[PDB]
DNA sequence: CTGAAAGCGCTTACAG
DNA sequence: CTGAAAGCGCTTACAG
């Protein structure tokens, strides 16, 4: 604020361009000046400024994210990873809710371009078309998060939700059952309707099963709305067997949906839920959960996109970790 | 070129931070460092790689290491995926 | 990037000391010039550099949040509280994690500093003397939040985790429990020994009940730090009536730990938690627990910390929000 | 001036997000807000005071209102708040 | 290795 | 209302 580059220049007996060659680090000055840099500057509390440096280097060493709610568990561990990756290659960052409403997003988008950032992690329930062709023309390098966007002109790490979906599904089916219903989160967003019903009315249709709408119900995301289907269900003719959830709490709340009416989990129905929480082995019995390595979905997208700010080589902008599936108490 | 096949006793295995950190602690070796994996091995010091083959508990993997401090690199790699 | 302010003074035939004039809103233009200027602007893109303004106007609109550890659903909310009240004030924020410990602490402070925030919201769960004398000195503002630090040099929203404890702990006592210990996090954290411990204490000494080294055991925060302490308690002969915990998830693993062991819950021992997690109506039965408002925590220390920025009066900088104890199926 | 008590059929109350929300929807009134507690009343467009009455499920509150917009302020707080 | 100079895009006081 | 000028702290090419 007060000690400057200048002054270190003067208390330095050098060239204010000698005292940046310094700080930066690259090779090219006298080492017996150099120290002769680096004392003023431990002697002085010289602290360089960001932002002179961000005016003069075009660069700011600073990525925004968009993401939707960071007080979901589900995008908590997505935002530490891109922090670790991130705070790994002294890359600094940028957060804000989305609340997945768009007017918020391109918002948040333009004006996170404006403050300089250097890189742009996005995540979002929808990917509007608009979005997208306004993600395309960014000046600066973008990589999406668990995110979805069919025609895939933007970098994005994610993992096949259908595959997720259906690998789910079908471990149902190999144990007999074959009258398992869906309960899922917000049908509208593409990552659901073009994702894992699909994958999941894929599994049926494939093996044989029926495909009628009365095992696919709505509902919002969190506990409650798990209780709510569960009744649904039991009050009703075409008798769950079992049911695969698209969200752990949902889940966690239709485990107790169901004791409450009395009913036995498994012995009365095997239920598998999706995202593997820590909240998933916090229930009782402890629910069968679809792996989504959120911590590894973020950690790649940063590290991903590191590797574009430094314009390193990319094999492929479309990268997918994989999936697996934590049996536990919930089923046979 | 010092090499290694070991178990993984850990409880997330190599995935999450903890993947995360196995990475960040092979970086403090100048060895070329590496692991494989039931065929496909990948850079230990890259988060891209190591994080591609999801390498949960109860598998067993070959872990490679080649330079001044091959030693060192694996005494400590093998030592962490050991959770012991 | 390429539109600056300058083409905006050629394609506005105005001056670029106007151009500035009306973006950042100071009345004092013409209005039938104004608008001469706010056309340019829309039909260029110019999107203002947040940087070259930051060089010049000595200010950047952005506060640095120095936090523990994002993936705990705790320090989430407390994330999305700052964040919000933070949205609302148009300023930008910089978060990173602490990782709890003190040469990562220092560092991402002294970092942000010179990263030119105009402000900083800081919480740790130990604020060695070393960093008061340390954020004491910084050139900007601070304020901590759920942040405990004996002197109050430091500004700082907090609430009053002894009587949070005692209150809590005396609930039990009213119920007739005379022999109820505690399952404590890091006993190191003075948020704890200091706090909860003396709050805990408090309680029993004042109502004339014993403070014996056989109710007050350690151990780590997640939930299976909880399955181990209730094991040593049966397993003793000062059989505990009930218990207090200083997290919920420890507590969740407490109530299990007892189930296992065949016991009933409460009619063999009322528990209540600390916290009051979402996490906490998750379990069952559910978790009467001690509330703590984060995202209040969180938006009161943005909100306060914006009331030192922009200069306006502060009436204190001890700040304290109220508490409460939600009680459900874990006690009579 | 205009005034009215209600009750808070929230069920989070007035705390947490909802809290931050109501700020927010009392400053799209040019109407000095206020909010009453049990005695004490504090400025609704404000999230220092609403936030340390930390009112709770169940509490009736006298919220007032005085300008150009307050029937159409109060209209819509008390609304808000009464979770209908 | 290494100075001097120009330039990053905006703002801030200073004269109209 | 409103120009012209100087200045924010660093860097980046350009001559030693």
């Amino acid at each position: 604020m007060n000690v400057t580059i200048y002054d270190v220049a003067r208390e330095a007996s050098v060239s204010m361009a000698t005292v940046s060659r310094v700080v930066n680090g690259n090779p090219n000055v006298k080492p017996s000046t150099r120290k002769k840099v680096l004392e003023t500057i431990e002697r002085l509390g010289y602290r360089p400024n960001a932002v002179a440096r961000g005016l003069a280097s075009k660069k700011t060493t600073t990525v925004g994210v968009i993401i939707p709610d960071i007080s979901n568990i589900f995008y908590a561990e997505l935002a530490r990873g891109i922090e670790d990756i991130a705070s790994m290659y002294k890359y600094n960052i940028i957060l804000s809710n989305s609340d997945q409403n768009q007017d918020k997003q391109l918002h948040l988008l333009n004006n996170m371009l404006g403050k300089q950032v250097d890189g742009i992690i996005f995540m979002s329930g929808n990917v509007t078309e608009e979005h997208v062709e306004e993600l395309k023309k960014s000046p600066v390098p973008v990589v999406l998060a668990a995110s979805i966007e069919s025609t895939n002109q933007i970098p994005s790490v994610t993992i096949d939700y259908e595959q997720a979906a259906f690998d789910a599904v079908q471990s149902l089916i190999d144990s007999g059952h074959k009258n398992i219903a869906f309960v899922s989160g917000t049908l509208e967003e593409p990552i659901n309707h073009a994702k894992k019903v699909k994958g999941y009315k894929r599994a049926l249709t494939e093996s044989g099963l029926p495909v009628r709408d009365s095992y696919i119900v709505e509902g919002d995301y969190t506990y409650d709305s798990g209780i709510e289907a569960v009744e649904k269900l039991l009050e009703e003719d075409e008798k769950p067997t079992a049911i695969f959830v698209g969200t752990d709490e949902m889940a966690l709340g239709v485990i107790h949906g169901a004791q409450d009416r009395g009913l036995n989990v498994p012995n009365d129905l095997e239920i598998i839920g999706f995202d593997n929480t820590r909240l998933s082995t916090m229930v009782r019995p402890q629910l069968t959960s679809v792996v989504q390595p959120m911590y590894d979905i973020g950690a790649v997208a940063m590290r991903l996109l590191t590797k574009y700010m430094n314009k390193e080589t990319v094999d492929s902008s479309i990268v997918e970790l994989p999936h697996r599936i934590e049996f536990r108490q919930s089923t046979k | 070129m010092v090499q290694q096949k070991v178990e993984v006793r850990l409880k997330t295995g190599l995935q999450a931070r903890p993947a995360a950190l196995f990475v960040q602690e092979a970086n403090r070796f100048t060895s070329d460092i590496f692991l494989e994996k039931d065929g496909k091995k990948v850079n230990a010091k890259s988060i891209m790689g190591l994080m591609s083959l999801a390498i949960s508990t109860g598998t067993e993997i070959t872990l490679i290491a080649q330079g001044e401090d091959e030693q060192e690199a694996l005494e400590k790699l093998a030592a962490y995926v050991q959770e012991e």
